[PDB]
DNA sequence: TATAATGGGAGCTGTCACGGAT
DNA sequence: ATCCGTGAGCGCAGC
């Protein structure tokens, strides 16, 4: 109980193992039921998924958390069919149940498969949940006409699901599986070099060993993308009294010196506009975007003052120049430029 | 403390080790009737929810002392070496020998399957056995009586038999109760609570002892239970026991009452102790900033929160799709 | 997309005193 | 009685 592994082991360990006769019967019954769903879907004209779910819903029960009156309403129609038509409904119910049994029983393989996919950034149980997820799709597609034992076709979806999951849930930064795959072959080809060369590969060796379109630049580039973030709570010193974030500054937030200088700059800049008329200053405010943050074009400023752009443009120049003269007596604002 | 549940019992419910029944739905386990707030193990919950179905293995090569449709009891044997340790209806499983007596013996194989009931009158051309290859399919050579023997195993299910001739109004999976009409427009009715499994092959509506017991697990159970609790009432009951001679009784009643009173005076609802919407701290307070080295560094909270999301959406999909409870 | 494949893997060891629940 | 969970000095430096 304390060990969730042992718990799943006993939970599925009570489910007997299906014999070929039992397996063939169940898997066959599953297939028949699904096709019966098709025929019953057609006869009803309803959405095949909906009727599959109303059949299952009944199989599972309202115990599972499409209000339940719906599934009853449908089931009423489903049962208002003649005897022959209800036959396929009955078979489809039997198939949904056989689906469940085949799954529940063919899971010890999923364990014996995921036990070798561990140590890849995900725990046994997380991986198992993925392998079971894929297994349901595999059971939904498995055909006994092939005559291959379930283990054969099942493993494909059991390995794909876990392997896909490892590539989907192992990076704090979501990186596409194809990229992960390139990175994996980079390490594979690299290690080959490392063990052969008797030393240690470089950007340029692996690049050529990889093949065409592969250069040293690309190697380092791919490694840069592969770079993974580290924990801020990482221990510093043998005394666990310090952490990384303690020794990491804030660059974003206004630093009192920066905010102080901005307050001073805007004050002095205004004091410079006090050396102009409000028309000259206002023109500059809109044009430079001091009026309301948004800088307004000359045509807009001429729309505000009701003036030809040329006159607005020229008075803006006159105003800037007047500021320059005043500055040539002060140069107080230059300090803020720094 | 509020639900008068032990810490072990809590853990069992939250970590899915034992079911807690919220409505007994007429459930009898070991004779004793089932009550609300009762802890059932998995095996028990199965018997009460589904049924008792045990298959005893027959050593291929020996015939069956029992026949399809017959009923057996504990102390009675299916075959010379295999006995039934239970009573109920017994069904052949994978009969290896089909011998239709044409008023002839035919071998059964793994992939082969049968579509006729035992003791069925047949004529030339009808369908009796099917297989993957119709070239290897068995047909009805002439008029004859169906007979099946040498089953691989016998499923002795504790169920009841309800033969029918008219269309059924019950599909396999449904649950039934004594007197519930099953088929034949009122003629075929139930004889006990159970689960129905229409056998189109044998045209028999079987019912296996089973009720609609509501024995849930996890916080959903605890949340409903907490929501059902009436604080005012529980206060009264604890106060009355605060008048009991035993010192320990009054002690525990006081502590429980302290929790109850806390919820009453505060106005908080015990169900809030169960979480359905988890908050997430403003990302600034738990960031992944870029260090001077150019690398980024994240708080452990981020990897915890993501871990939950991975599991949650995984569950949402699995639930929405529907899949074995296990 | 199919030989068949069906109970895991690694354990931390040289404190202790107190309040609490069982 | 036993077991579980709780705390067990402050800085500075720590490459």
């Amino acid at each position: 109980t304390s060990d969730p592994v042992r718990q799943y082991l006993h939970e599925i360990g009570q489910v007997p193992l299906l014999t070929l006769e039992e397996e063939v019967e169940l898997a066959r019954k599953v297939e028949e039921g699904m096709e019966a769903i098709k025929k019953l879907s057609e006869i009803t004209g309803l959405d095949p998924d909906l009727i599959r779910e109303v059949v299952r819903a009944k199989i599972l029960g309202s115990a599972r958390v499409l209000d339940p009156k719906t599934v009853e309403e449908i089931d009423q129609k489903l049962k208002s069919l003649p005897k022959e038509h209800k036959r396929y409904l009955h078979i489809a119910r039997e198939g949904e149940a056989a689906r469940q049994h085949l799954i529940e029983a063919n899971l010890r393989l999923v364990v014996s498969i995921a036990k070798k996919y561990t140590g890849r950034g995900l725990s046994f149980l997380d991986l198992i949940q993925e392998g079971n997820q894929g297994l349901i799709r595999a059971v939904e597609k498995f055909e006994y006409k092939r005559r291959f034992k379930f283990s054969t076709y099942a493993t494909w979806w059991i390995r794909q699901a876990i392997n896909r999951a490892i590539a989907d849930q192992a990076r704090t930064i979501r990186i596409p599986v194809h990229m992960v795959e390139t990175i994996n072959k980079l390490s594979r080809t690299a290690r080959q070099l490392q063990q052969e060369l008797g030393r240690e590969p470089t950007y340029e060796e692996i690049a050529e060993a990889m093949g065409p379109g592969w250069d040293a630049k690309r190697v380092e580039e791919t490694l840069k993308i592969a770079q993974e973030p580290v924990s801020l709570e990482t221990p510093i010193g043998d005394e666990k009294d310090s952490f990384y974030g303690d020794f990491i500054p804030d660059e974003h937030l206004p630093s009192p010196v920066d905010a102080a200088t901005q307050s001073l700059l805007s004050e002095e800049l205004e004091k410079a506009l006090s050396k102009l008329s409000e028309r000259e200053a206002m023109v500059l405010k809109l044009r430079k975007g001091l009026i309301d943050g948004r800088e307004h074009t000359l045509e807009e400023v001429g729309a505000f003052f009701g003036v030809t752009r040329e006159r607005i443009r020229q008075i803006e120049n006159k105003a800037l120049r007047k500021l320059k003269y005043h500055e040539s007596r002060t140069r107080k604002l230059r300090d803020f430029l720094d | 403390t509020l639900l008068d549940l032990s810490a072990t019992e809590l853990e069992q419910v939250l970590y899915f080790s034992k079911y807690i029944v919220l409505d007994p739905k007429g459930a009898i386990l070991n004779g004793v009737p089932v009550e609300k707030r009762q802890l059932l193990t998995d095996e028990e919950y199965r018997e009460l929810r589904y049924g008792k179905q045990e298959t005893y293995p027959l050593p291929p090569g020996v015939d069956a002392l029992v026949k399809d449709g017959e009923e057996v009891v504990k102390g009675q044997e299916l075959a010379p070496g295999v006995v039934s340790r239970l009573d109920g209806v017994a069904l052949y499983r994978f009969p290896r020998r089909v011998r239709v007596e044409y008023v002839k013996d035919y071998r059964v194989q793994p992939h082969m399957n049968v579509v006729v009931p035992e003791g069925a009158r047949v004529e030339a051309g009808d369908k009796i056995v099917a297989a993957i290859d119709p070239e290897e399919e068995v047909i009805a050579e002439a008029e004859g009586v169906v007979h099946l023997h040498e089953p691989a195993s016998i499923l002795v299910v504790k169920a009841r038999v309800y033969p029918f001739e008219d269309d059924v109004e019950v599909s396999t999976g449904d649950r039934v109760a004594p007197g519930d009409v099953l088929a034949d427009g009122g003629k075929v009715k139930s004889d006990v609570y159970g689960r129905v499994e229409v056998d189109l092959v044998r045209n028999v509506v079987r019912v296996v002892e089973s009720y609609d017991i509501d024995a849930r697990m996890g916080a959903e159970a605890i949340q409903q239970l907490l929501k059902e609790l009436d604080l005012e009432a529980l206060e009264k009951e604890l106060l009355e026991e605060m008048k009991h001679p035993s010192r320990a009784r009054r002690a525990k009643a006081r502590k429980r009452l302290e929790v109850v009173r806390a919820f009453l005076d505060s106005g908080n609802r015990p169900e809030w102790m169960i979480l359905e919407a988890v908050p997430v701290l403003p990302p600034d307070l738990r960031p992944m900033v870029q260090v001077d080295g150019g690398r980024f560094a994240t708080s452990d909270l981020n990897d915890l929160y993501r871990r939950l999301i991975n599991r949650n959406n995984r569950l949402k999909k699995l639930l929405a799709q529907g899949a074995p409870e296990i």
